[PDB]
C-alpha cells in the first residue's frame, strides 16, 4: 500500500489568483499521477495523467509537474467554475490509492 | 564500543549549536543513537534518536520544533542540532546507544552505552 | 459432482447435440427431463416408443429425428 | 509517568550494605526498568536493565528486582567507587524517561 | 509538424481467424492440441473507421492483439505500442513504407493525432512525433504491408515482441472472410519493453480488433505440414467432444467428455474462543 | 455515447449482503478493464477493486478483500460487485469506472458512471 | 557490485560460451551447478543465459542454492526448485570491506511474505510488525525494512563480504548460446552419431522432402523424437532415421 | 584399507560421496556406493609451523576429474590455454600443485 | 605483509653479488617473487621472477646467462644472484610480489608489494 | 614496446589538481596498465592497478583512466606528500616494462 497526502487540505482564493496544490507518496512512483477535480453531486474527472500530461477538453490554466513522491497541482489563475475538490491518485503499484482530496474555496 | 563527542561551546540565545557524537567498534546501522540532556545540579532528560540506516526520527514534545538530528554512515557520526537557544539550555549533551524497536529482548528499553558529554553554555 | 455426457448423431447428419448431466438433478445443472441416468438437456421428450438408437439408461434412448 | 526514587540522599560506611528504591506512578514492565550509576564528572553507565539483569562488566555486588510500580537496587557491600548517584529509567509510550537520582 | 484532427464501434463476427503457428516444430499428418493465446472461435471483433470525421483512438493492448485490415489504398502504415506514448518511456514504433520496414524503440515525443504524410525530416517523423531520443534498438527489412485482406497477430512475451502474419485475397465488403488461414511467424524482436496500449498509424482506413485468450485448440495439420484446420475445445458441447476424442469427425452416439462440480461459494474458520496467549517468551527468555 | 450506469443500490442490514451492477454501452466494454470507486458522504474517493477485461485477475483493497467480489459478463456488458458480510463503514455512494491507467489496464480514456447509494442500518 | 536486496540481472545471448575458463579458475571459492554437470556445459546449447550478481556475507552463501531458508533464500534472492544453472562465488574482502565499516551493502530484514524465484523487491514500506497501521512512520513495532552489513577488514571469514554471480541456464526455441564446440563435415547415407546445436543421437542422415517453414527448425514424432533437423550452417533440411 | 592425508579444515567436508570441489575431484575421490568410514582430528599442533609449514601439498590443476581411488603425483605443467607449454611454465601454463 | 631485503653490498668487475628478500605475512607459495633494478638517476628495469612451489624462472632477455634465481620455502626466502658484474650493474635492487599466471583478475600484472632496496656498487 | 610519460618535470602549489599522462607505442589493455609513486629514498608504491582501480590503503585523492595507447593519473588536490616521481607500468609479451618517470 503507498500512502498518498495532500496540503493544504483546505485553501480558499479569488478569481485570477494562482492556486497550488501538493501531493505526496510515501513511496517512489516515478510520475504515475493523476490529478481529479470533483464537484458535489457529481463524478470525479480527470485534469492530469503521468504527472504532468493534459487531458483533451481541460482549459490550459490547468497544468501540473514532478517526479518521484513530490508532485504539484498548478491553476494559473482561479476561475468561479474551478471551485471544487481536487485529488491526487497513483496508480504505480495494485491496490490504487487516491489522496484526502483539496477542496479550493472562493476568497 | 567507543563514543566520542565533540567538546565544549558557548553560544549566546536565539543562537544554534551543533554536537557531534563518532562512534566506533561495533556495526553503526545497527543501533538507535539517542541523545539525553543533563542540565546542571538536575537529572537526565531524553531529546530524541535516529535511526542512521533510514535517517528516521523521533523527538520529545519538549525540543519539538527546535531540535534536529542527524546522521553520516560514512564517518559513522551523528549530529545534534538544537536552535533558539535559551540560557535554560545550559547542560551537558550526551550520545547514548539504544537497540532498535525490532530487539527481541527489548533492548531498545535502555541505553548500553554511553559517550562523554559536551559542555553548553548560553 | 458427476460426469458429462454428450449425446450426438455422426457429425456427418448433424452438428446439434444433447447434453446429460449424470447422477444430478435437473435443478443444480446451472428441453430438460429428468431420467434416472441424470439430467438430459437439448432433447425433447415423446410418449411415442420406438427401437434404441443411443442408449441413455433406464429404458430411456435418444435419436436424431 | 513520574519516577520518584527514595531516598534523596543515603548516608552509610565502606563495608555496609544499601538499598535504593524507584517508585512509578503506574505500573511498569519489569522488562522496561533500568538503572545507571553516575560519578562525579563522568558520563553515566548502566547497572541494570531489565529490572534484574547486570550489565555486562559489573560486579556481583549490584542487583536489583521488583515489579509494578515498586523496585530497588541494592549493593551488597559498598566500596568506596561506589558512592554515587544512582538513577532509574524506564521506557513506554514510545519515551525514555528518568527519575530525579538519588546520591550515595 | 504535428496538427490536430467520440463515435460509436462497430462490431462483426470472427468465424475462424486469429490461428498462428504455436511454435518452430514441423509436424504433418497429425492432430495436435496446444494451449496458448488465440482469437476464441465467433467472438465480437471491434470494427473501426479511423477515417469517416477523424476517429482513430488509443486502444488496449492487453495480453496481445488479433488485428487485420482490407485495403488496395494502402492507407495503414504502420503501429505504435508502449504506455505513456511520450518522451518519458521508451516506445516501440513499426512503420512501412514503398521499399521497406523500419522499426524503431525510441523515446519518442509522439504527435497528439500521429500519422504519415502521404508527401513529404523524415518520411516516418514528420507527422508522426516532434522528437526522438535515447533510441534502444533498430530494424529494418522489407515491407509488411479485388480486394487484400492482412491479418497481424501481436504478442509481448519475456522481452520478445513477436509478430504473425498472412495476406490473403478476399471478395467481401463488411465483414471478415470464413474458412481456415494460419498465420506464420513473421519477426522476433528482442527489444525488452513493457506495452500497455497501441495505435494504428495511416496515411494522409477501416480496421479490426479483438484480443488474444488463454485457450486450448486442436489443430490439424496436413502431409505438408500446413495447419488446415481447428477446434476450440471451450466453445460448445460438440467441439469439446471433438477435442476429447482428437478428431475433427464424431460418429453416432453417446460420449462422456467432462466433469461438473459445484465451487464453494464462501470459506469460514471456527475455532476455540480462548484469548490467552501461549507462554513462549517465559522460555525465550529464562535468565538460565 | 459513452454511459454507465449503476444499479442494486438499496438499504440492507449490518452482516448482510447487496448486489451492485453496472451497466456498460457505447464502448467496447470487454477490452477495457474495470474498477469500483466508492465515496461516503462528506469523504474522499476510496478505490476498491479491479478486473482485467477478460475477467479473469481481480485485484481488491484491504478494506473489502475478502468480503468482497468483483466481476463481469462480457456477453452483457455488465460489471458486478459482491458485497457480503456489509458493515455500516460501507454505507457509500458506489461508482463503475474506467480510469486512465497507462501500466496495468491500458486504458486511454477516463469514464464514470452516476453513483449508486448503498445504505448499510 | 549491487547490494542482494536489489540484486543485478544481465542477458547473454548469441555468443559462444565457454565456461571450462570459470570452472578451471583457482581463483573462486564457490562454484555448484544444478540440473547440469559443470564439465558438460561446454557440450551444451542454451536459448538465453541469465548471470545474476550481487553481495553478501560468507554465511550467507550457503543460501544461495535450492531449497534453502533464511532471510536471503527468502526477503532478498530466490531460486526455484527446477533450478537449472550455476552458482560462483569468492571473497571480496579487499574490495568491499572498508576500515570503520562499508555500509553501502545492503539486505532485506522484513517482508510481509517469501520470494517467489527470481522476484526483485526493491521498496523501502515500512514493515508493520504489530496490529496498529504504520502510516510511514517508523517506531515501535513499524520498522525499516531493509539493514546494512557494515563490512570491515578485520571481521571473521563468516562475516567478510563475497561477490556471487549466478547463471541460470534457459532451455525451451533455436539456442543463441553454445559451448565452443568445432563442427565436422556433414555426412549422410551411414549410421552416424550426431550432435544438432545440442540434440544428439545416432541414425542416418538423408535429404529430407519435407517442406520446413523458414522458422521451422526440427520435426517430432509422437514419441517426441526428432525425425528431421534443419542444419544450423547450410539451413539444408535431413531426415533421421534410426540404424537397422 | 585405511588412506590417510593432511587437508585444511573447511576441506573436510568434501570427504563423503557425492562431493565436490578441487579436493573432492583432483586429489581424493570416494565412490557414490561407498562403505566405510571418514575419521578427522585437528593437527594444529604437530603440522603447524611459525612462518608457514609448506610440506603439505595440493593439486589445483587438473584435465579431468579422478576416478575413485585414483591417485595422481604427477607434476606435469597444466595446459589452461591454446598454445603447448612444452614443460615451460608462463602465461597459461601452470605448475599443477600448491 | 613485508619484505625485507640484505643490506649493501661492494664488488669488483668480474665478481657476482647474491642479494636476499625475506618475506612474511602471506603463504610464500601463493606469489611470484620478481626482481626490479633501479640504476642511480635512472628508471625501473624488471629482472625476472621466480615461483617458490615450483622453483621456476623467467628472466629478461637483458640478463639471460648471467641471473639466477633461487628461493627457500624453509625460510620463505628468495635470492637473486648475478655475475660477471660490471659497473654499469650499480643500482638499487628490489624484490616485489606479485601473483601468479593462473590469477582470474590479473593480478600478474603488476606488482603490489615493494622490499627497501639494495643498494650494489661494482 | 615503449611507454612514455609527459611532462618529464610537473611544477603546481599545494591545494592544486595535477595530471600525468603515459602513452604506448602500441595498444595495451586496461588491465594491464598501474602506476607507481616513488618517494626520495623509498621503494616504489602501487597506486593504480588495472588503469583506474586504486591500490589498498590509496586515499580517493588518487584516480586513473584510459584506454588503448593512452592513458593518465589525476591528484585532485596536492598535498606535501604528494611531490613524488610517478611511474607507468605496462604488462605484455610475458615482460614487464616501466615508463622514465615523471617528477611532479
Ligand atoms: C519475558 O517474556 C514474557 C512474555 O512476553 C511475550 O514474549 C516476549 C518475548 C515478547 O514478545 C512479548 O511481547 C510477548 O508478550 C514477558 O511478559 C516478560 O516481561 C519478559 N521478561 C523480560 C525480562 O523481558
Ligand atoms: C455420410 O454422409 C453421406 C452423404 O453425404 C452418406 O452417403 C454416407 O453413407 C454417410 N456415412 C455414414 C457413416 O453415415
Ligand atoms: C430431485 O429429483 C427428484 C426425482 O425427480 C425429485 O423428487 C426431487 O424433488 C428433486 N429435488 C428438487 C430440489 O427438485
Ligand atoms: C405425454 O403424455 C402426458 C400425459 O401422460 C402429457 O401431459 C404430455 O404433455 C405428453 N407429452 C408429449 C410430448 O406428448
Ligand atoms: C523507406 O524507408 C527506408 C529506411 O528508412 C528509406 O531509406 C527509404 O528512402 C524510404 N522510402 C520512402 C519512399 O520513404
Ligand atoms: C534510455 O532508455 C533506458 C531504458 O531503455 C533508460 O534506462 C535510460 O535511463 C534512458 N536514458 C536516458 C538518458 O534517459
Ligand atoms: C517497464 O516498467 C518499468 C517500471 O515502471 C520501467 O522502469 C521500465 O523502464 C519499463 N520499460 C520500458 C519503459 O521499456
Ligand atoms: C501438399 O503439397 C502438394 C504439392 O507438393 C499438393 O499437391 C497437395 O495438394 C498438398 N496437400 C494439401 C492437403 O494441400
Ligand atoms: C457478441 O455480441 C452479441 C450481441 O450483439 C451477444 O449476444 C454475444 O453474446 C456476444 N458474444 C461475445 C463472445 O461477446
Ligand atoms: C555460416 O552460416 C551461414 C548461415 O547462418 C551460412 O550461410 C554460411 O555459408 C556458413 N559459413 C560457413 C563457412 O559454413
Amino acid at each position: 500500500v503507498i500512502w498518498m497526502t495532500q496540503s493544504p487540505s483546505s485553501l480558499s482564493a479569488s478569481v485570477g489568483d494562482r492556486v497550488t496544490i501538493t501531493c505526496q507518496a510515501s513511496q517512489d512512483i516515478r510520475f504515475y499521477l493523476n490529478w481529479y477535480q470533483q464537484k458535489p453531486g457529481k463524478a470525479p474527472k480527470l485534469l492530469i495523467s503521468d504527472a504532468s500530461n493534459m487531458e483533451t477538453g481541460v482549459p490550459s490554466r490547468f497544468s501540473g509537474s514532478g517526479s518521484g513522491t513530490d508532485f504539484t497541482f498548478t491553476i494559473s489563475s482561479l476561475q468561479p467554475e474551478d471551485i471544487a475538490t481536487y485529488y491526487c491518485q497513483q496508480y504505480d503499484n495494485l491496490p490504487f490509492t487516491f489522496g484526502p482530496g483539496t477542496k479550493v474555496d472562493f476568497k | 564500543v567507543q563514543l566520542v563527542q565533540s567538546g565544549a561551546e558557548v553560544k549566546k540565545p536565539g543562537a544554534s549549536v551543533k554536537v557531534s557524537c563518532k562512534a566506533s567498534g561495533y556495526t553503526f546501522t545497527g543501533y538507535y543513537m539517542h541523545w539525553v540532556r543533563q542540565a546542571p545540579g538536575q537529572g537526565l532528560e531524553w531529546m530524541g534518536w535516529i535511526n542512521p540506516i533510514s535517517s528516521g526520527t523521533s523527538y520529545a514534545q519538549t525540543f519539538q520544533g527546535r531540535v534536529t538530528m542527524t546522521s553520516d554512515t560514512s564517518i559513522t557520526t551523528a549530529y545534534m542540532e538544537l536552535s533558539r537557544l535559551r540560557s535554560d539550555d545550559t547542560a551537558v549533551y550526551y550520545c547514548a546507544r539504544a537497540a532498535p524497536f525490532y530487539d527481541f529482548w527489548s533492548g531498545y528499553s535502555y541505553f548500553d552505552y554511553w559517550g562523554q558529554g559536551t559542555l553548553v553554555t548560553v | 459432482f458427476g460426469g458429462v455426457s454428450v449425446i450426438t448423431p455422426g457429425t456427418n447428419t448433424s452438428n446439434q447435440v444433447a447434453v446429460l448431466y449424470q447422477g444430478v438433478n435437473c435443478t443444480e445443472v446451472p428441453n430438460v427431463f429428468q431420467t434416472r441416468a441424470g439430467c438430459l438437456i437439448g432433447a425433447e421428450h415423446v410418449n411415442n416408443s420406438y427401437e434404441c438408437d443411443i442408449p441413455i439408461g433406464a429404458g430411456i434412448c435418444a435419436s436424431y429425428q | 509517568i513520574v519516577m520518584m526514587q527514595s531516598p534523596g540522599t543515603l548516608s552509610l560506611s565502606p563495608g555496609e550494605r544499601a538499598t535504593l528504591s524507584c517508585r512509578a506512578s503506574q505500573s511498569v514492565s519489569s522488562s522496561y526498568l533500568a538503572w545507571y550509576q553516575q560519578k562525579p564528572g563522568q558520563a553515566p553507565r548502566l547497572l541494570i536493565y531489565g529490572a534484574s539483569s547486570r550489565a555486562t562488566g559489573i560486579p556481583d555486588r549490584f542487583s536489583g528486582s521488583g515489579s509494578g510500580t515498586d523496585f530497588t537496587l541494592t549493593i551488597s557491600r559498598l566500596e568506596p567507587e561506589d558512592f554515587a548517584v544512582y538513577y532509574c529509567q524506564q521506557y513506554g509510550s514510545s519515551a525514555w524517561t528518568f527519575g530525579q537520582g538519588t546520591k550515595v | 509538424q504535428c496538427v490536430n484532427l467520440q463515435l460509436p464501434p462497430a462490431y462483426t463476427n470472427s468465424f475462424t481467424r486469429g490461428v498462428y503457428y504455436p511454435d518452430k516444430v514441423f509436424r504433418s499428418s497429425v492432430l495436435h492440441s496446444t494451449q496458448d493465446l488465440f482469437l476464441p472461435f465467433f467472438s465480437n471483433v471491434t470494427w473501426f473507421h479511423a477515417i469517416h470525421r477523424f476517429d482513430n483512438p488509443v486502444l488496449p493492448f492487453n495480453d496481445g492483439v488479433y488485428f487485420a485490415s482490407t485495403e488496395k489504398s494502402n492507407i495503414i502504415r504502420g503501429w505504435i505500442f508502449g504506455t505513456t506514448l511520450d518522451s518519458k518511456t521508451q516506445s516501440l514504433l513499426i512503420v512501412n513504407n514503398a521499399t521497406n520496414v523500419v522499426i524503431k524503440v525510441c523515446e519518442f515525443q509522439f504527435c497528439n493525432d500521429p500519422f504519415l504524410d502521404v508527401y513529404y525530416k523524415s518520411w516516418m517523423e514528420s507527422g508522426v512525433y516532434s522528437s526522438a531520443n535515447n533510441c534502444t534498438f533498430e530494424y529494418v527489412s522489407q515491407p509488411f504491408l479485388f480486394k487484400n485482406l492482412r491479418e497481424f497477430v501481436f504478442k509481448n512475451i519475456d522481452g520478445y515482441f513477436k509478430i504473425y502474419s498472412k495476406h490473403t485475397p478476399i471478395n467481401l465488403v463488411r465483414d471478415l472472410p470464413q474458412g481456415f488461414s494460419a498465420l506464420e511467424p513473421l519477426v522476433d524482436l528482442p527489444i525488452g519493453i513493457n506495452i500497455t496500449r497501441f495505435q494504428t498509424l495511416l496515411a494522409l482506413a477501416a480496421y479490426y480488433v479483438g484480443y488474444l485468450q488463454p485457450r486450448t485448440f486442436l489443430l490439424k495439420y496436413n502431409e505438408n505440414g500446413t495447419i488446415t484446420d481447428a477446434v476450440d475445445c471451450a466453445l460448445d458441447p460438440l467441439s469439446e467432444t471433438k477435442c476429447t476424442l482428437k478428431s475433427f469427425t464424431v460418429e453416432k452416439g453417446i460420449y462422456q467428455t467432462s466433469n461438473f462440480r459445484v465451487q464453494p461459494t464462501e470459506s469460514i474458520v471456527r475455532f476455540p474462543n480462548i484469548t490467552n496467549l501461549c507462554p513462549f517468551g517465559e522460555v525465550f527468555n529464562a535468565t538460565r | 455515447e459513452v454511459q454507465l450506469v449503476e444499479s442494486g443500490g438499496g438499504v440492507v442490514q449490518p452482516g448482510g449482503s447487496l448486489r451492485l451492477s453496472c451497466a456498460a454501452s457505447g464502448f467496447t466494454f470487454n477490452s477495457y478493464g474495470m474498477h469500483w470507486v466508492r465515496q461516503a458522504p462528506g469523504k474522499g474517493l476510496e478505490w476498491v477493486a479491479f478486473i482485467r477485461y477478460d475477467g479473469g485477475n481481480k485485484y481488491y483493497a484491504d478494506s473489502v478483500k475478502g468480503r468482497f467480489t468483483i466481476s463481469r459478463d462480457n456477453s452483457k456488458n455488465t460489471l458486478y460487485l459482491q458485497m457480503k458480510s456489509l458493515r455500516a463503514e460501507d454505507t457509500a455512494v458506489y461508482y463503475c469506472a474506467n480510469l486512465k491507467d497507462s501500466r496495468y489496464s491500458g486504458s486511454y480514456y477516463d469514464y464514470w458512471g452516476q453513483g449508486t447509494l448503498v445504505t448499510v442500518s | 557490485f549491487a547490494s542482494v536486496y536489489a540484486w543485478n540481472r544481465k542477458r547473454i545471448s548469441n555468443c559462444v560460451a565457454d565456461y571450462s575458463v570459470l570452472y578451471n579458475s583457482a581463483s573462486f571459492s564457490t562454484f555448484k551447478c544444478y540440473g547440469v554437470s559443470p564439465t558438460k556445459l561446454n557440450d551444451l546449447c542454451f536459448t538465453n543465459v541469465y548471470a545474476d550478481s550481487f553481495v553478501i556475507r560468507g554465511d550467507e552463501v550457503r543460501q544461495i542454492a535450492p531449497g534453502q531458508t533464511g532471510k536471503i533464500a527468502d526477503y532478498n534472492y530466490k531460486l526455484p526448485d527446477d533450478f537449472t544453472g550455476c552458482v560462483i562465488a569468492w571473497n571480496s574482502n579487499n574490495l568491499d570491506s572498508k576500515v570503520g565499516g562499508n555500509y553501502n551493502y545492503r539486505y532485506r530484514l522484513f517482508r510481509k511474505s517469501n520470494l517467489k524465484p527470481f522476484e526483485r523487491d526493491i521498496s523501502t514500506e515500512i514493515y508493520q510488525a504489530g496490529s496498529k497501521p504504520c502510516n510511514g512512520v517508523e517506531g515501535f513495532n513499524c520498522y525499516f525494512p531493509l539493514q546494512s552489513y557494515g563490512f570491515q577488514p578485520t571481521n571473521g571469514v563468516g562475516y567478510q563480504p563475497y561477490r556471487v554471480v549466478v547463471l541460470s541456464f534457459e532451455l525451451l526455441a533455436p539456442a543463441t548460446v553454445c559451448g565452443p564446440k568445432k563442427s565436422t563435415n556433414l555426412v549422410k547415407n551411414k549410421c552416424v552419431n550426431f550432435n544438432f546445436n545440442g540434440l544428439t543421437g545416432t541414425g542416418v542422415l538423408t535429404e529430407s522432402n519435407k517442406k520446413f517453414l523458414p522458422f521451422q527448425q526440427f520435426g517430432r514424432d509422437i514419441a517426441d523424437t526428432t525425425d528431421a533437423v534443419r542444419d544450423p550452417q547450410t539451413l539444408e533440411i535431413l531426415d533421421i532415421t534410426p540404424c537397422s
